[PDB]
RNA sequence: GAGGUAAAAUGGCUGAGAAGCAUUGGACUGUAAAUCUAAAGACAGGGGUUAGGCCUCUUUUUACCA
């Protein structure tokens, strides 16, 4: 009413505002606590709106634009192909960690886009040729991640071939085998072993607080690493905590068998300068 | 028709065994649960009926087999079919080039003495009981149902043990079909695809709802009824001889 | 332009100036430049004019907003009350900059009352800025009314706005005409509040204070623009200034405060692991209090072209000579052997001081911290880093405020550039700048309006007034 | 069970596939006799019963087909079941080397087209008939089961159409069984030897006795009878798909 | 050793076909490429030399092939091996339920007389021209090869028809072996699984990759030159008959 | 090619083995004889020359099997190929009525043990001796040929102990492969027929003519040199893999 | 293995000061699925702020002091 109202005047005098805004969010809005964080909500608004309206121009842009041996089902072949060999992993695959207990240390923005990467990760984890065999640790049932998982999966959620449990890593693998990856650690990860479970933090750290990983590591006794990145990269800009993808990409990359140049070509250009 | 018949199921105590005797006992035939005391034939054999008795025995054990068929000649005076159902399953890869382990050699021995072992132990101790039969019209004295596996013919990563003893199950069917005619016993191996029993609790759900998903019709695994089923189709077609059946499904496994 | 136009004068100035507007409209562009460059508010009508003749009869809300700017700034009611009327008239309600430009030009009128109004239609969707407030208090002040003044000034606290210094500097000028006890001590609840919340009076917010007292009735206040001595006594009549200090209630809970927050955080694992912990307090239990608490890795590290161990033994027994009672922490590296450290300097070291070891990934600040503060009031602690991340590490801003103070008063920092030279510490003072009452006096800092200042240092200038 | 199924058996009017017809229809089942205009099979469609109908049709031609499914549809609302057993034999060797005579490409090709295309058809038309079929409890909407022979493993000298005709039918029985399972049809053959048919009598009556001598158990020659009981045995199991099964005591013919 | 031997190979001006002359003629051996006249036979002669012929032909045709026979005999005045390479494919599914769309009859039988029977056309015929072939030392006349895909064992949705030309040869690879064994003539099928030829290569870079990764060792399709290598093998070999190989590094073809 | 070449060839002193060793070490290959320390390879390793070694070693236990690869490493620095020709025979029938005789237990257990578990022993020490090696282009490190009658397709009366071991090694040939793919090492199993070796002359020299006359074409018992011939093929082609061949000259045996 | 100071920070990757390439869930696709459909779009994180601008505190990165 009375909002809606304000944020039309707001959007007369070309403010970053959205042009169209609904009842949930009004709510959200009225949720937050200060002034600053209005107006940031208010252009994420802006933006979504924005980005949606390009895409569905683009979708009315394009909307207005013999002897064979195999019938065009590829997708569903790739599919199947993929999980044959996601079965195979889960049965005699090396172990691959995900460290769920930072739902604390995580607003809604960063949860959320925590589970964007998981997705992506798991994802890039389908398509190759020896894919690790996932395990999200310290799952819970009711938590703000399943349920997102859960939503954003679908009723494939109960059909991916990983293993979800609300138990802890250090519950499930031996104490003396466990490798627990943070950039805080001291010790760096001169080489990729084949017998180690490498825990990954589901975390995109945006507190203040630093070192969260590096504590959870240390109440419970375990080995830590850190990507050799300073050793290899000439780096530039941005912090050296990786997205989730990167790091698994480079950990498949590192375990077929591949040099770490290699592996360390999926760090962003725009963070490093170039190879040493 | 089956009434009248003895049946002596090794492995009886669980799984296909089990639904075997179960549908065989529902149809008038006597049966012998040929197990291992580990297991709970007892609770099995007492739940069947009267008709049903529980034999603690080893497949692997020519004593053990010898009492087993001693056991079911007084009470039930004779056997009439032999189905050949206890076996393990192991997954273990032959080399792991990454995690620098080998197959193990008592694994692959232990899996090769179960399964193809004591398969042969089972039917050359039942062959003897079989020919003191007098022919019925035909000539038949009795029958003999294996159970092999689709790993037979198609096996997976990890699966060469298991693999190797069906497939010497599916090779000595014929020669045995061959050396038994003479006197008149039928030798027959069925290779069942993903049946729903506890020989596929080591695997993980999920891998088991996908296999299962993964059969062209019925997507589902299998049910040991229907293995029941074929088992008393068998028993009952005087000209079915050394030959494999696959029940799977159309089901043909990948790497 | 500078002369108001015609409306084909307009025209051509349209076609000529369309090449340079680029992305905005014309109109909304040169409303723009002339807000910017503050044109008289004859030539941007005149433009409005002809925009709505264009538009029969329709100008957007975004030149109607600048217009109103402009009248604003040129202090024009007239045109802002029929700007008020025309907003009334086509919207229901207002955009949050055209709610502020039209309190900020109606508090001058007759009609101010509408004013709070306004303010009030801002409060629905947002925290009114502190101008708005401002502006509220000054034409709720112009016009007599105080209640409603000190209503705004204090709805103002309520939201956890920090006041600016215009609108308390509007109550002590207009506290001149009122001769009353209610709003005498309402301005020296003003003057307590700068006190708490640290914040120094301007030159002219100097000077309105200086006036306000000296207008007390009965009793004459005298005041005077004066420095503080080296010894923490205004040259305006000598009385001490308060110590630099903390007082034994606010020390306790500084105490509390950080070993419950900075060090153990509700993990006890992030900083140290709880072994530390329990072997730390009970080192510190065992030993009676310090003098003096270096940090190891801060002083060895100073100087790139000398040993670590040598800098630690030169200034631990440049320290030791003096007969104080020192207390070296540090980390367990620092023991073993290498090309930096030796053995034989860090037997020295222990021979003279008292040392404690960490874990090489502990922290060792926090222990610092709590060992000069278990210690007392005379202990001091030498180290350069200024420890902004541990004070930000604290529930809320007070404690901060108490934690800058204490670190001023007990921290000690090595000026010395280059080894040879001997060891000096940067000047401690002795007294506390704030404002501050001595029964009657009152001692006030302020800062001089052509000079500038930093938050490190603070106002050398004092107001003292004496009853 | 097989009560009230539909049953499309093609060349039903006389061998394999009357004795198919016989047993389906004495079980409670509906048969349509699907054969050559002189076959003779109105005298035993009227013999079986009234539920069994006779449907003149020649495998090779699409409108024959059609109009005896259309007959099948009419008289008794659905189709569940098709039974391919229609076929013929040609002999003759690919090159007499002694009396300089060549294997003929019209004999290939009229055994090729019966045996092979003709079966192919019936499977096409029949798959169409029974998607409209509602699925049952599970997922089911009909069984399709084609004839073979052994010669498509170990043919025999003189035997090379037959062989590649029959060859073609067990090739092409796992595709068709992949291409109908996301309707729900399961597709199944039988590989018979040396059953006791008019096809087989016409040999010389010494050569009869002979192979009934050659088979290993039970030596004789195959009973109709038991080829329709493997039959219902595969409608029965819904766990068969996709598979051959070889009724044919155990026999491996020689060159 | 091939040297001095004559090949007249089927489908030569292409693929298989073609590298299997490249390799024949390089190792010393005459060739004739039996191909169609619209393809560019022509133009693949004259750039093997004159040990190698072109003869416009249709196997499905018998007076073409007596024709590029006797244009064999002609030229070289013998013939000593055949490679029978010469085939198309067809995918089309058997029926469609979602689009009611049901497989064309000509397809199966365009892709069965391409295949099959030109296959069986060229088999009799070239029997007959190498029956005129004096014995070697071990009593070989000639020698012929006839190519098959793993389709004819497992075969994917859409290749029904092709896997019963593939299989119908794989059924009938037996058979002849037995006839011509009296002549001396030595009867081999090879079953590619996937190979670079332009059957595959004009598929798009996905698809290609995506088939690459499906062999299991090595990942990557076939080349051609490994064929001509099997081919040579089995032409080397005097005791290789009636056997079936499979050239497909190990793939099991997916659903 | 397969010069420069490291094969070991179990049971390499006699018959297939030997053969195998003399052609591979003819063609510029290095050999390493494994077998009993009684069976005289010393005498064979000597005959072959400076590319030939002999290891005293019993398949059937790891140790030995261990030494002999550390023997082969030790003298040539590389493990290439892997040819397992070891193996027993016995000749029993599982059950004799008029004689009332039974199978042992012991002679099956020793069969399937020395052919079965001793191949599956050595194809598990090869396999991790073989990923030392640096892949060559395509991605190749090794290739081992295991040995398996055909038999393990049909086994005359009284193979059943034979017939088991050969089916085994048929059934397990595919999962190993599947198994070493990714490290690349490809798998290949010989099926062949009658050959002239110590172990077909042992039984009546009559039968033995019989069985010569049985083969179609060649009618000679087959010959080592061509086994030989065989192996030396399926090291040369990049793309077999997971595959039997038989090598028989189209023989199928009967009861 | 510690600090002080100043510039910088795109959480899938590049950019522009727009946009492309990707990602997740569905579609048994007749060979441009080179598709169609839903999902996810916060330029480091907090507070403020101008007529238009941009400031401020934390975290991190880099380069100097050296
Ligand atoms: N999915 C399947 O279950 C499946 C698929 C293919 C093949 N098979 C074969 O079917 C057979 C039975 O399958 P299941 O699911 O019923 O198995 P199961 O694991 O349920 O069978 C358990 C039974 O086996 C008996 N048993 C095991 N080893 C024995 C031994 N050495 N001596 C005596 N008894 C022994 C146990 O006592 C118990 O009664 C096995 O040969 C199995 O390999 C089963
Ligand atoms: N010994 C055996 O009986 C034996 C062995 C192997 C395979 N088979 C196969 O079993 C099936 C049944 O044969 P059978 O034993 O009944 O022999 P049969 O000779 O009695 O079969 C004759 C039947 O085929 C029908 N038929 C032939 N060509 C036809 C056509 N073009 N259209 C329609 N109907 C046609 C006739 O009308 C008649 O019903 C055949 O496919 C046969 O090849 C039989
Ligand atoms: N990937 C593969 O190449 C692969 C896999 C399995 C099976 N196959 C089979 O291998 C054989 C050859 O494969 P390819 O890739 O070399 O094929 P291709 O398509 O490259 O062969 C083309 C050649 O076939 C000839 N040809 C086609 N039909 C003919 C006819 N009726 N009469 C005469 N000549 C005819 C053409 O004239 C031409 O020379 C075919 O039977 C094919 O189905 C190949
Ligand atoms: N006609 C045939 O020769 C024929 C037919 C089919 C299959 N095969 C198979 O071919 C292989 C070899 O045939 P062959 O004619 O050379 O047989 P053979 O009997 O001549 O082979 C004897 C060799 O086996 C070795 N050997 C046996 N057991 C051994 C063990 N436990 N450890 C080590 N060495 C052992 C002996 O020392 C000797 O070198 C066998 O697997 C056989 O079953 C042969
Ligand atoms: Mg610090
Ligand atoms: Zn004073």
């Amino acid at each position: 009413a009375a909002t809606r109202e304000f944020i039309e005047m707001w959007r007369l005098l070309g403010r970053e505002v959205p042009e169209h805004i609904t009842e949930e969010e009004l709510k959200t809005l009225m949720e937050c606590v200060s002034n600053t964080a209005k107006k940031k909500y208010l252009k994420y608004l802006y933006t979504k709106e924005k980005v949606k309206k390009a895409r569905q121009i683009k979708k009315e842009m394009k909307a207005a634009a013999k002897n064979f041996l195999f019938l065009r089902l590829w997708d569903r072949n790739m599919d199947i192909a993929m999980g044959w060999k996601g079965a195979q992993a889960m049965q005699f695959g090396q172990p691959l960690v995900f460290d769920m207990a930072y739902e604390n240390y995580m607003k809604r923005k960063e949860l959320q886009n925590t589970v964007s990467q998981l997705l992506e990760s798991e994802g890039w984890n389908r398509r190759n040729v020896d894919p690790f065999h996932i395990y999200f640790c310290n799952l819970k049932i009711d938590g703000a991640l399943h349920r997102e998982l859960v939503k954003r999966y679908q009723e494939k959620w109960d059909k991916l071939l990983l293993t979800s449990t609300e138990k802890s890593h250090v519950d499930l693998f031996p104490k003396d085998s466990i490798i627990y990856l943070t950039a805080d650690s001291p010790n760096v990860m001169t080489t990729f072993r084949h017998d180690k479970v490498y825990v990954i933090g589901s975390f995109v750290d945006k507190s203040m607080q630093p070192g969260t990983s590096l504590a959870k590591a240390k109440r419970l006794n375990l080995a830590t690493e850190c990507l050799p990145l300073d050793k290899y990269l000439q780096w530039e800009i941005g912090n050296k905590n990786l997205t989730l993808d990167q790091m698994i990409r480079i950990l498949l990359c590192l375990k077929n068998n591949g040099n770490w140049q290699e592996a360390l070509q999926f760090v962003p250009k725009r963070k490093h300068t170039g190879f040493l | 028709s089956v009434k009248g018949l003895v049946a002596v199921i090794t492995g009886g105590a669980s799984g296909l065994g089990l639904a075997t005797a179960e549908r065989l006992v529902g149809q008038g035939a006597s049966a012998v649960l040929l197990d291992l005391p580990n297991s709970g034939g007892e609770a099995q054999a007492k739940k069947l009926g009267n008709n049903c008795v529980f034999a603690p025995a080893d497949v692997t054990s020519e004593k053990d087999v010898q009492t087993a068929l001693a056991l079911a000649k007084g009470k039930f005076g004779r056997v009439d079919v032999a189905v050949n159902c206890a076996g393990i399953a192991v997954a273990s890869k032959t080399y792991n080039l990454k995690k620098g382990q080998t197959h193990t050699l008592e694994d692959f021995q232990r899996v090769l003495d179960v399964n193809l072992m004591g398969t042969f132990n089972v039917i050359r101790l039942v062959a003897g009981e079989m020919g003191q039969n007098e022919p019925d019209q035909g000539g038949q004295r009795g029958v003999i149902i294996n159970t092999a596996s689709v790993a037979a013919f198609e096996g997976q990563v990890g699966q060469a043990a298991y693999s190797a003893s069906k497939g010497g199950i599916v090779g000595m069917t014929l020669p045995i079909a061959r050396d038994l005619a003479p006197i008149g016993i039928r030798v027959m191996t069925i290779a069942p695809g993903l049946f729903g029993t506890p020989l596929l609790t080591s695997l993980p759900e999920k891998v088991c709802n996908f296999l299962a998903s993964q059969v062209p019709f019925p997507s589902r695994l299998g049910d040991p009824a229907e293995y029941a089923h074929l088992v008393q189709a068998i028993i009952e077609n005087p000209f079915l001889n050394g030959e494999v059946i696959r029940l799977d499904g159309a089901i043909r496994m990948q790497p | 332009p500078t002369q108001p136009l015609n409306s084909e004068e307009w025209d051509k100035l349209k076609e000529d100036l369309k090449e340079n507007t680029g992305k905005t409209s014309f109109e909304s562009w040169i409303i723009s430049q002339m807000a910017g460059c503050h044109s008289s508010i004859d030539v941007a009508k005149s433009l409005l004019a002809w925009v709505a003749a264009k538009n029969n009869g329709i100008v957007s809300y975004d030149l109607l907003v600048k217009y109103l700017y402009l009248c604003v700034f040129h202090m024009q009611t007239s045109e802002v009350i029929d700007v008020f009327e025309i907003m009334k008239a086509r919207y229901k309600t207002l955009e949050p900059r055209g709610y502020s430009l039209l309190i900020r030009g109606l508090i001058h009128s007759d009609r101010w009352r509408e004013a709070l109004l306004l303010l009030e239609d801002i409060k629905k969707v947002i925290t009114p800025s502190k101008k708005n407030y401002n502006d509220c208090i000054q034409g709720a002040l112009l016009h007599q009314d105080v209640n409603t003044a000190w209503n705004l000034y204090q709805e103002l606290l309520g939201h956890d706005i920090v006041p600016m210094l215009e609108t308390l500097k509007a109550f002590f000028d207009f506290g001149k005409d009122i001769k009353d006890d209610n709003y005498s001590n309402k301005l020296l609840d003003i003057l307590s509040y700068l006190r708490n919340n640290q914040l120094y009076p301007g030159e002219s917010f100097a000077h309105s204070i200086k006036t306000w007292f000296e207008s007390v009735p009965g009793k004459q206040w005298k005041g005077q623009f004066t420095t503080v001595r080296k010894s923490g006594q205004c040259s305006g009549c000598g009385k001490t200034i308060e110590s630099i200090q903390l007082s034994p209630e606010e020390y306790e809970c500084l105490k509390g405060k950080i070993m419950r927050d900075v060090i153990d955080g509700g993990d006890q694992y992030r900083k140290t692991t709880p072994q530390e912990l329990k072997r730390f307090e009970n080192f510190i239990k065992s030993r009676p209090p310090f003098d003096v608490v270096i940090d190891g890795l801060n002083v060895a590290k100073m100087f790139p072209k000398v040993r670590e161990s040598q800098l630690l033994l030169n200034v631990v027994s440049q320290l030791a000579k003096r007969n104080l009672r020192l207390l070296v922490l540090g980390r367990k590296h620092m023991l073993r052997r290498s090309s930096q450290w030796s053995r034989d300097e860090m037997e020295e070291v222990q021979k003279q001081a008292s040392c404690f070891f960490a874990d090489d990934i502990s922290e060792d600040d926090p222990f610092l911290l709590y060992a000069t503060l278990h210690s007392g009031n005379h202990c001091r602690f030498i180290t350069r880093d200024l420890m902004r991340d541990h004070k930000a590490c604290l529930p809320d801003a007070k404690t901060q405020r108490l934690f800058f103070k204490w670190q001023q008063g007990h921290q000690l920092a090595i000026v010395n550039r280059f080894p040879g030279s001997k060891l000096t510490f940067q000047r401690i003072l002795s007294y506390d700048t704030v404002v501050q009452t001595t029964g009657d006096s009152w001692h006030i800092p302020y800062d001089e309006d052509l000079v500038e200042r930093c938050s490190c240092e603070v106002p050398t200038k004092w107001l003292c007034l004496h009853q």
